């Protein structure tokens, strides 16, 4: 009814410690959500274009020319490790830990206020808010994953972090088919590139709408919502790290002299001539065996075109990769290609109390050293010739294309049947936690943003809207805008995140790293005296497993 | 000890072309020593004319190109104007993190 | 956009110590190689020092090694040059030089500030 | 008890046919290990270091840098095709069988004697052996897999290959992370390139140690150890090759004009202008239906980088190929990426009585036609305007990157969702048998260096180990080393590895290529004179089968 | 038998992880432990008598005075956390678990080995090892706790913390009464002070001997002993520390001016003057209210007087201290009464190839906050007119006794009924697990040196010796000492110690205090290039817990 509330807060992360080191981890997050009625209700097909911006030659990375489906609905998206973990539970989880599952998902909507707005004619402004009883909320499930999948943490739009904090949704748009032309340039090209965009294509055309793909539930003040239990089925996420590379893989060789005297500058000899030694290699022509051409069982990691733009029917895009950089861990400005990089607003991780547009942003690098280091890779003749000459060998310093700063590891692939590599870890707190798989007959074999895959389908997005308002002069032919009484809602939503975890065992002698609280990041964890919060990021895969 | 060696004088006419050297008197210039061209005039701090062999820094004139030519470096000034008489320093990446200039280049555009 | 500003330059006497401050500003400071070049009076450019890396890596030209000490300040943007038991020889213009090249460094002074005088004389 | 055999010596193998065509092939195997007591009793941390090595400019590929963990435990490695088959019996198995499956394998140590040497203050040398009746031998079976997997056939480190000859077990040791940096140069470079060894990473340590990971068995002469049986799940093994090309593959053109005169100067001619035939090619903008262009139903076999060298965290390593090099079998001197070549002493092939250090070498050339001969591949202009012309073609002679001695198929990558490939073949008796999987999210399509991987896990490393014999002035106080007893151990270790085959069946009107004893290699599989033994390399897969 | 083992090498820890996140944390302990014939095989009463150093004025403090019995025996003792756990298992104990449970202890001894050394005439010395198979080791369990107990952890001699490196037991010695007197000087006393050894009390005389106590089992080459599982029925152990002062306990008070922008020169005021609050103190005379003043439930920690000295029938010692200095976290130099200093040798953490006498040594500040700040405190009047003026304040600095040097605090004691302090924290790996409780009527509330202490009894002490083995020219009514032959025994030690401990659960929105492997830290967790290997102290007590 109108004074009876329809549902409890609950914010708490439990762990339930199961036997044979299984805990099951059942975060709860409740928010309350405000939102604001439609600046439109109509659907809206928007092209949005900025051909002054890539007119520029060289700027041909910065298209944002595409064409959305502008929806009256807002979407309602907690797809995000922030808005179920706190950083003790995360601590928690990445310490204790080996490997999580994604087992379940809920979600529900209560206590939902309709509130109209009053402006009053008065010179200064001045307003009253009054209760609208009989105002509804239109809640829509698309269980049937029938709407285009738009997970909102890709755009740092899902809901609020802090419980504390009333959060809002993110107002629901969708891409539309277009077709667009971009020739790429340079600082120095002479003429004008082709650059148009040449429209839509009838046979792709797919214009949806909520009302006549979804069952919509009217909630008055007295009414709730919940989604209902859904199950995943995706595959475990490790919270470990793998170290070794291609040159720390099997029985490393037998060290006939061992230093004598402790000492960084006393090393072990392995004794044997390079080209005298016994083993395999996969070259049939030398005789050399080294730690550089000795066989290996298999490739750890890949080399692909890093900052390559591949151009189809819609125009350019970055060419994605599995792994990160290599040397990004002994220097963090080699972080580029791979290391995904978050921007995010006050919502989201940044301080709460800070000013201005500028979004708070960090690189993300993982543990794992699947990566490549490009400025150590070389390629040389089959003959094999030691000490290899200038025209046997192209190295990443020799130009390509007559272009002094791109060499062959810009264009060069080494992905084949023989590569080994890991899943993106999770990120904390502004990562996602599961994406939807895409319905082609052939699939990728992962997912660069999220570590949780859903092979045949994970939870309806959920949309809100705000039921329209109509006031006594509405007229449906008008060609002018409808006229509503200024209405919003507050409602508040819980949501359950249903983990298995794995407890993680001490395999060796010495201890492993651990995520701590310290001086240096002391007060990154509680507020200032004035309120302002901050969620910096934690990284997950901490320890370290053995690959082989 | 690595020397690098380059004309110590060099002169051209207005809107004529002329081409500085850079070399090693032991070893090759390649573009994997990453030779940098900078000009410096009297009582001025030196600018950056090319970098990476060939990469010269915005609002550097397109006259100045950079190159590898034979076991050297070049730095060609096609239509030589005025202000590009000044004393031409190139430097070359020697490996690890060490980095060699050369003795310079006066060049004055008659 | 990015400028570089060198000061602490003065006449020391020889076997005297001398700290150059060079201020940074329009790009991020912690993201480039940083170095000091020197040009001795009437001579040519000379690489001085090199300081490189997330884990400021330093190298030294043989000339100073074991008297200059290269280091960086991230929180104020600067960069310091810490000469000990100066020498004649060390009389010269010092330049701040900057490499444009973050994640693929160009290995060469992409820009450069405007130079302070050291004078080592008895 | 002492004067109590507790094992007896197999070495037969035994075929036991079944219904179907099936045949259980049971190998025993039997050797007289000796093992002495280890040099030291501690963990070590070494390092090697070659840098003198790979400072001289184009001598990157020689790099041997790396950090290990030296144990003082030893490897029993039984993970090699001569420690389970002679000559004749890998005779019968290649030539009458089809496919092999990889059943069990069992291993187990019996018969232990443990001996100390007493040696005179004579000045002549001269000593005695006596046995210690309650001295113990330490043997520990990793059936968790605990521990690095360090198969010792890429080292050529397993247990001998002859049944009468003692062998003796590997020193174990493991790689220890470490980073390292390495700019490729070559002859002519200018200046020293960056070549250092950053040390190691604290989140990738992983210090391990046989008695805080493994239970350790104490075994005195009337003491026996048995692993117990494990059963394998790897997938079969095709004793067959493909010789099919995409230039063989479907229906062949219909020659409407045949040769009225055997000859080879006589030729069938198909009778049709090429851009007048009817049938369908990936080439939508030509005319042209040759045996080239014809569309066939995928790729067999694929093209990579050769002799490209990728750089990691720890350093280069060679960038691995699944298949061979075409052309190998026409010409054994292009024999090179991809074909393995195997270096072996004594124990492992070598004729037995041949002195010095250098091993026995040979380059396995495959039966399968998988490979690429890159000389003739060619790239060309998507117009496609014949006879193609001089700057609408790439060939294998066009230089890239400005070096005559690198061309684009050096750099070329050809491997896609349409590959198909083998399984790499048996190596006798060299050639590893089982290969651990790698323990990433995404695993590799298959191993190089075994024809079988371990899908969930494979028996677990046997170490063993000479218990500390001490004198009675031990002190653990003192920073010396420990003072021991010399003591050594003479064991039996016997295994058996189950396989399970399928008899081949003759499909066509010819004979197939099977392995034969002949006057030239009549010699190789004999004693000499004076009893010098040696085990040539033999071929597996030498029966054909149809790929399409 | 002879050649039949008895024992199996086990050093693994297991984690069996339970329902309600109770996890059995068993341990295996394995060892070498190396064992010569005792010096003599008579009980000896010998009085240690150091006058000559405590002749000195001011050297009293120095005292070594004291009479023992020495015995043939010598004690196997695995009464230290070093003995059990390796730094990744106490990493894992400490950032995963609260508290911690002794749940039960297991020992047993097999593989007995008895060699005699056989000495040649030669001049260079030479000398051979025979096994004596009839040999015997006698071993005495104490099972009834008669002997007095002497825990070798507070002399650092436990069982090595190596698994790989051999051990030695120490030999047996007890406590003889004495009577000793002792009068305190300081460097300018004049006279001789009074220094005498009086003897031994008649009716204090308690002369023990392992024979006519406890029964002895006589172990051949051929047997085993094994103890029987003890069970402990001692208090939780908690492995989260507090840190509030009576400063931090109950509720603040209330702000009513709060800074309005953050810094931290912006402080929140409480607003209403000191003597116009509301509140409850313990003053009844005064009307401020303050953060010192105000009530509080009870005292968190004591002062006691610190390096005081009490003398009694035996002589001086220091009285002992339940909590450490506080000031100890901000300043690691004041850490001194009540810190626990740890000295040992290589086989108890010191680096193990360092050469010389002087022993690692490292002083424990354990993270809760129950000390005390001396120089803080301060004791006035009564009346409590502030500002306090001198007469009526007695400070730190005030001299006590004439003494510039003596303050009040260093004869203060604060214990009382409203004093509640916490057990001590463990210690690893140098530190005892349980302690034997006191057979006074009156108990104290906790010992200062293991965090277990023995209700009513704790596994009986295990000794052992070489039985004596005679020549052919015994004769026992000479006077001269026993002739034996040189014999020496090497036996394999395996314990297992099990505890109960419960997993901990994140109660606050920041993470906690992690052990962590780090850059600083990493190598002293793995061996060195030689073997060298070390054990580094660790905290336990990480997590914090709130008092009230």
């Amino acid at each position: 009814g109108v004074g009876i509330s329809t549902g409890t807060f609950n914010n708490q992360t439990e762990f339930k410690f199961l036997e044979n080191g299984w805990v099951y981890i059942t975060a709860n997050s409740s928010r309350l959500v405000h939102l604001n009625m439609p600046e439109s209700e109509n659907y809206r097909r928007v092209v949005v274009n900025n051909l002054d911006k890539t007119a520029v030659n060289g700027n041909m990375a910065l298209d944002d020319t595409h064409a959305e489906i502008v929806t009256p609905w807002s979407l309602v998206d907690a797809n995000a490790w922030g808005v179920w973990f706190n950083p003790g539970d995360w601590q928690l989880i990445v310490n204790t830990m080996s490997e999580l599952h994604l087992v379940s998902f809920e979600q529900e909507i209560f206590n939902v206020v309709l509130k109209t707005v009053s402006e009053s004619a008065t010179q200064p402004p001045t307003k009253v808010y009054n209760n609208d009883l009989t105002a509804s909320l239109m809640v829509a499930l698309d269980s049937n994953n029938t709407m285009p999948f738009t997970p909102a943490a890709m755009r740092s739009e899902t809901l609020g972090f802090y419980p504390w904090k009333p959060t809002i949704p993110t107002p629901w748009r969708y891409y539309f088919q277009w077709d667009r032309t971009l020739i790429p340039s340079h600082t120095g090209t002479s003429g004008t590139p082709t650059n148009i965009y040449h429209g839509t294509d009838p046979d792709d055309v797919q214009f949806y709408t909520i009302e006549n793909s979804v069952p919509v539930h009217l909630l008055r003040t007295g009414d709730e919502f919940a989604t209902g239990t859904f199950f995943f089925d995706c595959k475990p996420c490790r919270l470990t790290h793998t170290w070794q590379t291609n040159r720390a893989l099997g029985l490393p060789p037998f060290l006939n002299s061992l230093p004598q005297s402790e000492g960084g500058t006393n090393f072990g000899y392995i004794g044997v001539q390079q080209d005298k030694r016994r083993g395999v290699t996969q070259m049939g022509n030398t005789n050399y065996i080294t730690e550089a051409t000795i066989m290996r069982p298999a490739e750890v990691g890949y080399s692909a075109p890093y900052y390559s733009f591949e151009a189809s029917t819609q125009g350019p895009f970055k060419t994605p990769i599995a792994a990160g950089r290599g040397g990004a861990q002994t220097d963090e400005n080699q972080a580029a290609d791979g290391d995904p990089r978050y921007a995010f607003g006050r919502q989201h991780g940044q301080k709460t109390t800070t000013t201005g547009e500028t979004p708070e942003r960090f690189t993300y690098i993982a543990h794992q050293d699947t990566g490549r280091y490009p400025e150590g890779d070389w390629i040389q003749n089959i003959n094999f010739n030691l000490p290899v000459t200038d025209d046997n060998v192209l190295l990443p310093t020799d130009p390509i294309g007559g272009k002094t700063g791109i060499n062959y590891t810009n264009i060069f692939n080494t992905y084949g049947p023989l590569t080994a590599l890991n899943n993106v870890p999770p990120v904390y707190p502004n990562g996602q936690i599961w994406d939807k798989e895409f319905d082609t007959d052939l699939k990728p074999r992962l997912h660069v943003n999220a570590p949780f895959v859903c092979q045949n389908n994970c939870p309806g997005q959920l949309f809100v809207k705000v039921a329209p308002n109509l006031t006594n002069q509405y007229d449906p032919d008008a060609s002018a805008n409808m006229s509503r009484i200024v209405t919003y809602s507050d409602f508040w939503w819980k949501g359950k995140l249903v983990f298995k975890a794995k407890l993680r065992a001490s395999h060796t002698w010495n201890p492993i790293q651990q995520m701590s609280i310290n001086v240096d990041n002391q007060f990154n964890y509680v507020p200032s005296n004035i309120g302002g919060m901050k969620i910096v990021y934690e990284k997950s895969q901490l320890a370290p497993r053995k690959l082989y | 000890q690595t020397v690098v060696t380059q004309e110590p004088s060099l002169s051209v006419s207005p809107g004529g072309t002329v081409t500085l050297t850079c070399g090693l008197s032991s070893g090759s210039v390649s573009t994997s020593n990453y030779p940098g061209w900078y000009q410096q005039t009297l009582g001025r701090a030196p600018r950056t004319i090319i970098y990476r062999t060939s990469s010269r820094p915005s609002g550097v004139p397109n006259r100045f190109s950079g190159s590898i030519s034979g076991n050297k470096a070049a730095l060609t000034i096609t239509g030589a104007q005025p202000e590009d008489e000044a004393d031409y320093y190139c430097s070359l990446y020697m490996g690890s993190y060490t980095y060699v200039f050369g003795s310079g280049t006066q060049l004055t555009v008659l | 956009e990015v400028q570089l500003v060198e000061s602490g330059g003065d006449l020391v006497k020889p076997g005297g110590s001398l700290r150059l401050s060079c201020v940074a500003s329009g790009f991020t400071f912690s993201s480039y190689n940083m170095g000091w070049v020197r040009q001795a009076p009437g001579k040519g450019l000379q690489w001085v020092a090199w300081i490189y890396g997330s884990r400021s890596s330093t190298n030294y030209a043989d000339a100073v090694k074991g008297r200059f000490t290269i280091s960086r300040d991230n929180a104020k943007n600067t960069l310091y040059l810490q000469m000990n038991s100066l020498r004649a020889e060390d009389t010269a213009v010092y330049y701040c030089a900057r490499d444009g090249g973050s994640p693929a460094a160009y290995y060469g002074m992409d820009y450069w500030g405007p130079g302070t005088s050291l004078f080592v004389s008895s």
